[PDB]
RNA sequence: GUUAUCCGGAAUGAUUGGGCGUAAAGCGUCUGUAGGUGGCUUUUUAAGUCCGCCGUCAAAUCCCAGGGCUCAACCCUGGACAG
RNA sequence: AGGUGGUGCAUGGCUGUCGUCAGCUCGUGCCGUAAGGUGUUGGGUUAAGUCCCGCAACGAGCGCAACCCUCGUGUUUAGUUGC
């Protein structure tokens, strides 16, 4: 059967939401376009900037308030040694083009960055990291009980994966999906991170659904 | 009387969670696990086949103790763990002569299967089939024959095995039950 | 080290009769010794040796500071129990026995961990800030588990010496201990075979009377014992 | 390397070494002739049985101990368990 | 480059369906040589493997129910553009 995206079931109750603005019904497919836009563009530099120099790169998600005057982007991210450390600092460097993208009239943009302290209790870090181990060809099993691992050591109350696909090369197709402790699905009050993920291997694409449960 | 929760505590700390606390200590038991035979039995339900994998795996120490186990799970790695886990309380021991051979000659049997150990010169090794030739060596054996008679279930051979190697009686143990001295035996 | 025991005490507390001829394993003809109106007679001199060394592993048992089950399920052997484990000081089964109570442990103990939960609760009075559901629920939780843990409740890790009233009822502690690498010293009546115990004790079953003097022997031996494992730690 | 032949593995014709309630397999049931096996005690005999000694079972081969072709295969000397 | 060109039997995502049916399983133990079983069956009762008794099983997890929205009764507060 399908279940709902367990983000969109808990929206205005133990979730909230990402972009924090309001738009008059005009504006707001203008508006969306441009959160759009931006989401897009601090993603590729992230990801080209820091993959060029090697290393993991969470980034958790991205929080846009407008405000009339300035919109400011809040970036969760896991491991910022890959873009404060470099000289032109993120901040800086992104500050510009995504400045260059969605206008300047009557909007200046502010970036901040965000270390979110648990990297393993966030299911979209963890998902790019079992990613990065089968891109790496690396066997499935290990890389579901590593991922397992880093987790529950990482302060997790609950965690359910699952991951689609062609698995090991093999021709046919299948799913392989692991619980560990207590996933509470339908329970609206638990709080429940979940994330999407996709990878592109030599055999084709590769699903990985992430979720994680931190309490009621 | 000293408080319930502390000392409660106490028996909490010192029983530790399964969720915190990971698992490798095995090899600190001095033993060594081999697989013998995997083989994926299935259940059948309405959704369909629902399989499983069987581990059959003995376990000794090279040095004259021996155990056989058997366990199931979903994946191998899983039942092969059970497999050592059951097999680590259901353990023996085998009975050495001084150049690492059996006392005497035995037969054994369980189902269908039946076992003949006898004794070797030394330098002739173990000289065996599967379940039976694993069980031997790794309990130590150095010197034996052995041959299955009757069926070949990996399992049912290994059982055998023990219960060959388990009524072995050695020497001594022959003159403490009769009542008459060593010296008069061996002639 | 001596013990109390006569023959003129045995025959007042009434040790030596058991159940009807029909109703009896011949596996124990061996140690029987008379028979009398359908009713069986059982031999009191095999029955103060196998006391007397009962109650002499339960001595050293207890004096090298080793712990202590006792079990019995029925009526009347439960009330003598919670007081035999009381004026012993040791672990007690008298109301409803879990299968599992031994061999699997771990299961077990984690159902002691919330047991002491719950008692910790009852006595906070934080039982009285909840629906009504809740109250009768956490009282279910809490009439089961004194039930099954009540005796056991201060036992922690894997008891060493265990001791039971009349075999036949309780195969199951039997079964967990023969497993388990663990001594059981027992009452045996006319039906009950004596494969299962380590030392097995011609004993009665159906009499009260029976079950106060020989547990009340034994209580007394787990005693100075306990005299004497106080003195050598 | 492939094919043919034979023994093995095959306890798959089983003395050592299997089976016959349901897997192949107990005559439909008895009576009985040949044949096989058959209780206890003492004595006899010595056909089996056992132990010693002798004759023989050719030489070559197999087995043990030396020797010769530079080694080995092969040849030569001596001796013997089995049965 | 571009392909709404081939393969949903090479795939991800997404959805239907049996069915909003009450089921599906796992850990430790115990029974069985083993596949497996028990738990989950029995006596009651529920819209429900809902819940309670009993039972070599004791617990847990995903389901159910609940926490979510809207409509029903009241109270406090706020009064324009509505009264
Ligand atoms: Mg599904
Ligand atoms: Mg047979
Ligand atoms: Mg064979
Ligand atoms: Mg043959
Ligand atoms: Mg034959
Ligand atoms: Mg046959
Ligand atoms: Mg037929
Ligand atoms: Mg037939
Ligand atoms: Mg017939
Ligand atoms: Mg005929
Ligand atoms: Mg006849
Ligand atoms: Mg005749
Ligand atoms: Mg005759
Ligand atoms: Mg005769
Ligand atoms: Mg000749
Ligand atoms: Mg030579
Ligand atoms: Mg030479
Ligand atoms: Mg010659
Ligand atoms: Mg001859
Ligand atoms: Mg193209
Ligand atoms: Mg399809
Ligand atoms: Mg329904
Ligand atoms: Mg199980
Ligand atoms: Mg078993
Ligand atoms: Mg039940
Ligand atoms: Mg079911
Ligand atoms: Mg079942
Ligand atoms: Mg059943
Ligand atoms: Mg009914
Ligand atoms: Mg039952
Ligand atoms: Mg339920
Ligand atoms: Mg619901
Ligand atoms: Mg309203």
């Amino acid at each position: 059967g399908q279940k709902i995206n367990p983000l969109g079931f808990r929206l205005g109750t133990t979730q909230s939401h990402y972009s924090l603005w309001f738009s008059q019904p005009k504006n707001y497919a203008e508006g969306l376009q441009e959160d759009q836009k931006i989401r897009d563009c601090i993603k590729n530099y992230v990801q080209k900037n820091t993959k060029t120099s090697s290393g993991v790169e969470g980034i958790a998600r991205i929080e846009i308030q407008k405000r009339i005057d300035l919109i400011q982007v809040i970036i969760h991210m896991g491991f910022p040694k890959l873009l404060i450390e470099n000289r032109p600092q993120g901040v800086e460097d992104l500050k510009i083009n995504v400045q260059k993208e969605l206008n300047c009239v009557n909007r200046k943009l502010n970036i901040a960055i965000t270390r979110i302290a648990k990297p393993y209790g966030d299911p979209n870090i963890l998902a790019e990291f079992i990613a990065g181990q089968l891109k790496s060809r690396v066997s499935f099993r290990k890389a579901m009980k590593k991922a397992i691992e880093l987790t529950e050591q990482a302060d997790t109350k609950g965690i359910q994966i699952q991951i689609a696909g062609r698995i090991d090369g093999k021709e046919i197709a299948r799913i392989e999906w692991i619980r560990e402790g207590r996933v509470p699905l339908q329970t609206i009050r638990a709080k429940i991170d979940y994330c999407a993920y996709t990878v592109r291997t030599i055999y084709g694409v590769l699903g990985i659904k992430i979720w994680i449960f931190m309490g009621e | 009387l000293g408080n319930d929760v502390y000392a409660m505590d106490s028996k909490i700390k010192k029983a530790t969670g399964f969720g915190s606390k990971s698992k490798k200590e095995k090899i600190r038991d001095g033993f060594e696990e081999n697989v013998v035979q995997v083989r994926r039995v299935t259940k059948v339900v309405k959704g369909g086949k629902h399989m499983r994998f069987r581990a059959i795996v003995v376990v000794g120490d090279k040095k004259g103790q021996v155990g056989v186990g058997v366990g199931k799970a979903k994946e191998v790695v899983s039942a092969v763990q059970k497999a050592a886990v059951d097999a680590r309380r259901n353990i023996i021991t085998v009975p050495m002569t001084k150049y690492l051979t059996f006392p005497h000659r035995n037969e054994a049997d369980y189902g269908a299967a039946r076992v003949m150990l006898r004794p070797a010169a030394p330098g002739t090794g173990v000289i065996a089939g599967g379940a039976v030739r694993t069980v031997l060596e790794m309990a130590g054996v150095e010197n034996a024959l052995g041959k299955q008679l009757g069926s070949n279930n990996a399992l049912n051979n290994a059982r055998a095995t023990i219960v060959a190697v388990q009524t072995m009686r050695q020497f001594s143990d022959v003159a403490r039950d009769r009542g008459i001295p060593m010296e008069e035996l061996w002639k | 080290r001596y013990w109390n025991i006569n023959l003129e005490e045995m025959m007042e507390a009434g040790v030596h009769f058991g159940h009807g001829t029909r109703k009896w394993n011949p596996r124990m003809s061996p140690y029987i010794s008379a028979k009398c109106k359908g009713i069986h007679i059982i031999n009191l001199t095999r029955t103060a040796r196998f006391l007397s060394e009962a109650c002499d592993l339960v001595f050293d048992a207890s004096s090298r500071g080793k712990q202590f089950l006792i079990v019995g399920t029925k009526n009347k052997a439960a009330d003598s129990v919670a007081r035999a484990a009381i004026r012993a000081r040791c672990h007690y089964v008298n109301k409803k026995w879990l299968g599992g109570m031994l061999t699997n442990w771990s299961t077990t103990e984690t159902r002691l961990h919330k047991f002491r939960d719950l008692r910790m609760e009852q006595t906070a009075g934080r039982l009285a800030r909840l629906p009504k559901r809740d109250a009768a629920v956490v009282k279910r939780q809490l009439s089961h588990l004194q039930t099954y843990l009540g005796g056991i409740k201060y036992m922690t890790g894997l008891p060493d010496i265990v001791i039971i009233v009349d075999q036949q009822e309780e195969y199951t502690a039997l079964r967990e201990c023969i497993t388990l690498g663990i001594p059981t010293i027992c009452l045996i009546d006319t039906n009950c075979n004596p494969d299962l115990a380590d030392i097995s004790i011609p004993a009665n079953d159906d009499a009260i009377a029976s079950i106060r003097l020989i547990l009340t022997k034994l209580v007394f031996a787990i005693c100075e014992g306990r005299s004497s494992y106080i003195r050598n730690p």
